[PDB]
């Protein structure tokens, strides 16, 4: 299979900037932080009542 | 929002705009009708895009590092590896919270932004001929049909040939 | 006789909770996930030239061990140590072992 | 469907054409109109938008217009270039979905009898149980023929199989048909023939076992 | 400047499924509705549906409903178009097309090259020799296989003067076949050597033929 | 700020709004009075609590460390103790100047921002009935007792009953 | 821009304009004449410098730091040398990165904020006697020689003395 990014758990996707899997990473990798999960808008806000 | 259209003199969003992000509803002689906005609909995604492929662009590339799991306790040294790691993680951590963060407060104004836009520009179109309700909604007093409702919506509207028959009914 | 014309904007039943500088929640109507929490569970043999060590370590294959002499004159992008990997030849120890390794291995 | 067009139109350089497009009160009647220009395997190219709005690559030769449910593309002073299929397209409400036209072919105006060439089986395809009559048809024009077999004096109606005509390099056309048969119905006749009819006019060739 | 750059050819077999990628190089069209659309042969452009990835619209053709599956990867700046439980009904080329806008009403006005779907097992060809005033006309037949394409040369490319090779036919079995003609001299009969070189990649294939009068 | 208001087009504060951060004052056929807005007071405090509480959440616990002061000169491994803690420091003193910089001028912000919402709201419910006087002031163009002014302030006035009254005021 | 003003119901610049950021122009019986508003060209200008004043002041005095090129290979201790300059470097230059973007961004929303400011301003002294045509432009619905435009200019406009003129004319 192909990825870029290696870590000791497997491979991963290294399309988001940053991954919560391992801190050990090898080759085109997001950056290990601490979150599990961290969510960028892309909509306004939802104010489907009053 | 710093704007106070969405979630503000726009009281809700709708449900039933299922084809663009901003519109316009109308009633009129021939009826009720509701229809998108492309070009605030698109201004908003393309910004949307322009900062999700800012955010998403260029992982870094590394390859050889420095270990960061360890089977013996040596000291110093490891000390001093693991301390530059958490360090590190801490570092980055911090600034991943901190972009979401500003990215979003971003992203809710420049939306209300856009909405409050359409608003003015609709209201700066139609002139002495209507007035705003105080609830996203304009109060157009002369009769304007479908055709007429399309002349507002593409930015075509010609409010000197209404004005006499507006003026009218707004002030006698 | 007249008409009323109503701005508005788009809304869905249920959207997205996100994280802004004065709302630890607050919903949007879409977001997308910054932080890659899973894997397949699999190291991915391209694009990086990948040596599996198998029983061997990078020390032992470097030294001759004989069951490691597969690897001899071997190259890598990456080396993967597995922890089944075990020595079988003179017992040997290595002073800076690490710093060895991590030579060899860059 | 949906939206219909002619199948085809043509003209002379410099003349002026028009294709229309008729649809409904679904699409044509409440939505804008778009035009597409296709040349055979390529992707289509935008040439008209919003009913009338053209992109600034595309020359003024050009125009579009709608009339109720109903659309018309105009192209002035016609140019050997122009000789390409033409799509009408529109949002249709009904479907919510996209629609197209189903397509004009438009040709620009001398005819050109086809060159036929027929080949029997070879010998080593004899030897693999097979045999194939090869009929190749090449430089007609207009780019429309039909094919007949003969076995003998009588019409084949089996094992006729004939590709659709292809423009060659020099605008012209060409096609092929094949004709599959057992050895033995290949020794069972004295003769067999591959029937080319062009605009009425036909060519013939004959090969013999 | 934007270029949609689509997968290649696909050969694919009865109930099976297929997926293609659209590719936005030279920038992003995230910030754009991407259709699908396909071309039978010989007939008109039908729309398949559509996806606008930022403002979150995925849209769908009636006709296909719940057989086709579009969707997008922001980060590589690629859509797909996923077709499930092919038959020959969906032979056809299939184009990814971007609107002028985030929503599918606007004009389509840059467009993927294309890809081929053909809905067989990889087969390589028979080759068999068409033989022979002027000019004459000889060639070689190449048969029964699939999938496209064939390439033929003449002596091994130093012939490439009166060289005519068909379209090729595609049989009721599901394979190809087509012929590969030259013209030449007939008095350079009985002198000049003439064989055909053929190659079909897909069954790693390569034939010389020679035809003699 | 950014939408004009506070320090803008409303000239300056109320020392005497004692009982709430913004509100009304009007004259009329009754007299002169002042009222707190409840609502919108209670918008601008809520969000000002709201970013209080994430910022004095949670400190960190830390136990063991490493040393920070040194009685004896050392070198090597001394000199990088002290530069891994002067460098932690002055990134979370970095840190600390940003955070209130950013909140300080969204806080300027977000109370500018209620303050315009809470006039273009007031202006809505006047409809034909007011001008905006630019100064932050409705000239109401009708006899509106103490009762009519609560109407307003409390979001239940009815610009129909008084709308004939209104527009013989303005325009004739 | 968050506001609308520039690039937004302002529909461009005045590359005219060449003694003010900001300004007017007018029409009337007299001809046709601009003028720059010194109060919002200096109020944005003295932002501005504010802005780049707190950026460029105190640089860092540094003197005797550690090593950061080496001319043999060592190992461990110049591994850790070269690591915590490597890091250094990588947070300030995140730093200066996120500076100019969130400064940059600033500067066009307080810059668009002055125009819709002064833009709000000028409609608040013509009250009833002009309409916003929609487009950053004021009908003023009475003859307005070049003293009666410079008493708009210089804020001492007295609304009362058209009053009756403008609304004859905007409504009758």
């Amino acid at each position: 299979c192909i990825s870029e990014c290696i870590t000791p758990n497997g491979s991963i996707p290294n399309d988001k900037p940053f991954q919560n899997v391992n801190k050990i990473t090898y080759g085109a990798c997001p950056k290990y932080v601490k979150q599990n999960t961290l969510k960028l808008a892309t909509g306004m806000r939802n104010v489907p009542e009053k | 929002g710093l704007f106070g259209a969405i979630a503000g003199f726009i009281e809700n969003g709708w449900e039933g705009m299922i084809d663009g992000w901003y519109g316009f509803r109308h009633q009129n002689s021939e009826g009720t009708g509701q229809a998108a906005d492309l070009k605030s609909t698109q201004a908003a995604i393309d910004q949307i895009n322009g900062k999700l492929n800012r955010v998403i662009e260029k992982t870094n590339e590394k390859f050889h590092q420095i270990e960061k799991e360890f089977s013996e306790v040596e000291g110093r040294i490891q000390d001093l590896e693991k301390y530059v790691e958490d360090t590190k993680i801490d570092l980055w951590s911090y600034n991943a919270e901190l972009l979401v963060a500003l990215e979003n407060q971003h992203t809710i104004d420049l939306t209300d932004s856009e909405m409050n836009k359409l608003f003015e520009k609709t209201g700066r179109q139609l002139r002495e001929n209507a007035e705003d309700m105080g609830n996203g909604c304009f109060k157009i007093y002369h009769k304007c049909d479908n055709a007429c409702i399309e002349s507002i919506r593409n930015g075509t509207y010609d409010h000197d040939v209404y004005r006499d028959e507006a003026l009218n009914n707004r002030f006698q | 006789p007249g008409a009323t014309l109503c701005l508005g904007h788009h809304a869905v039943p249920n959207g997205t909770l996100v994280k802004t500088i004065t709302d630890d929640q607050i919903e949007v109507t879409n977001a997308t996930e910054l932080v890659q929490s899973s894997s397949t569970g699999k190291i991915c043999n391209n694009p990086h030239r990948i040596l599996d060590g198998i029983d061997c370590t990078l020390i032992d294959a470097l030294l001759g061990d004989p069951h490691c002499d597969v690897f001899q004159n071997e190259t890598w992008d990456l080396f993967v140590e597995r922890s089944k990997a075990f020595s079988n030849c003179y017992p040997y120890d290595v002073p800076d072992y690490a710093s060895l390794r991590s030579l060899v291995a860059s | 469907s949906a939206l219909t067009q002619p199948p085809a139109v043509s003209g002379t350089p410099g003349q002026r054409v028009t294709i229309s497009c008729s649809g409904s009160d679904s699409n044509i009647g409440r939505r804008s109109v778009n035009w597409y220009q296709q040349f055979p395997g390529t992707a289509p190219k935008l040439l008209i938008y919003s009913n009338d709005q053209r992109p600034s690559v595309v020359p003024d030769r050009f125009s579009g217009s709608k009339s109720g449910t109903s659309a018309s593309l105009a192209i002035s002073g016609l140019q050997s270039e122009d000789e390409a299929e033409y799509y009408c397209a529109a949002w249709d409400d009904s479907l919510k979905g996209a629609v197209f036209g189903g397509g004009t072919q438009l040709t620009v105006l001398p005819k050109a009898a086809p060159s036929v060439t027929l080949f029997p089986p070879s010998s080593e395809e004899l030897q693999a149980n097979k045999a194939t009559l090869v009929c190749l048809i090449s430089d007609f024009y207009p780019g429309a023929v039909t094919v007949a077999w003969k076995a003998d004096s009588s019409p084949v109606k089996a094992g006729v199989e004939t590709t659709t005509p292809s423009k060659q390099s020099n605008n012209k056309y060409a096609a092929s048909s094949y004709l599959s048969l057992t050895p033995e119905q290949w020794k069972s006749h004295r003769s067999y023939s591959c029937q080319v009819t062009h605009e009425g006019s036909t060519v013939e060739k004959t090969v013999a076992p | 400047q934007v270029q949609l750059v689509q997968s290649g050819a696909e050969v694919k077999k009865p109930g099976s499924s297929v997926k293609v990628s659209c590719k936005s190089s030279g920038g992003t069209s995230n910030n754009y509705a991407i259709s699908w659309v396909r071309q039978a042969p010989g007939q008109g452009l039908d729309w398949m549906g559509g996806i606008s990835p930022i403002f979150g619209s995925t849209a769908y053709a009636q006709k296909f409903q719940g057989r086709v599956t579009i969707s997008a990867d922001i980060f590589s700046n690629t859509a797909y178009m996923e077709l499930n439980s092919l038959t020959s009904e969906d032979t056809a080329v299939y184009f990814c097309a971007r609107h002028g806008n985030y929503y599918y009403y606007s004009g389509m006005d840059v467009w993927g090259q294309g890809t081929t779907v053909t809905v067989a097992s990889t087969k390589g060809p028979s080759v068999f020799p068409l033989a022979p005033g002027g000019t004459a006309a000889l060639g070689c037949l190449v048969k029964d296989y699939f999938p496209e394409p064939v390439t033929v040369s003449w002596n091994s490319g130093a012939l490439t003067s009166g060289v005519h090779t068909f379209p090729a036919v595609l049989q009721s079995s599901g394979l190809y076949s087509l012929s590969s003609v030259v013209t030449v001299p007939s008095s350079s009969l009985g002198t000049q050597t003439y064989i055909c070189n053929v190659n079909h990649k897909p069954s790693n294939t390569k034939v010389d033929k020679r035809v003699e009068p």
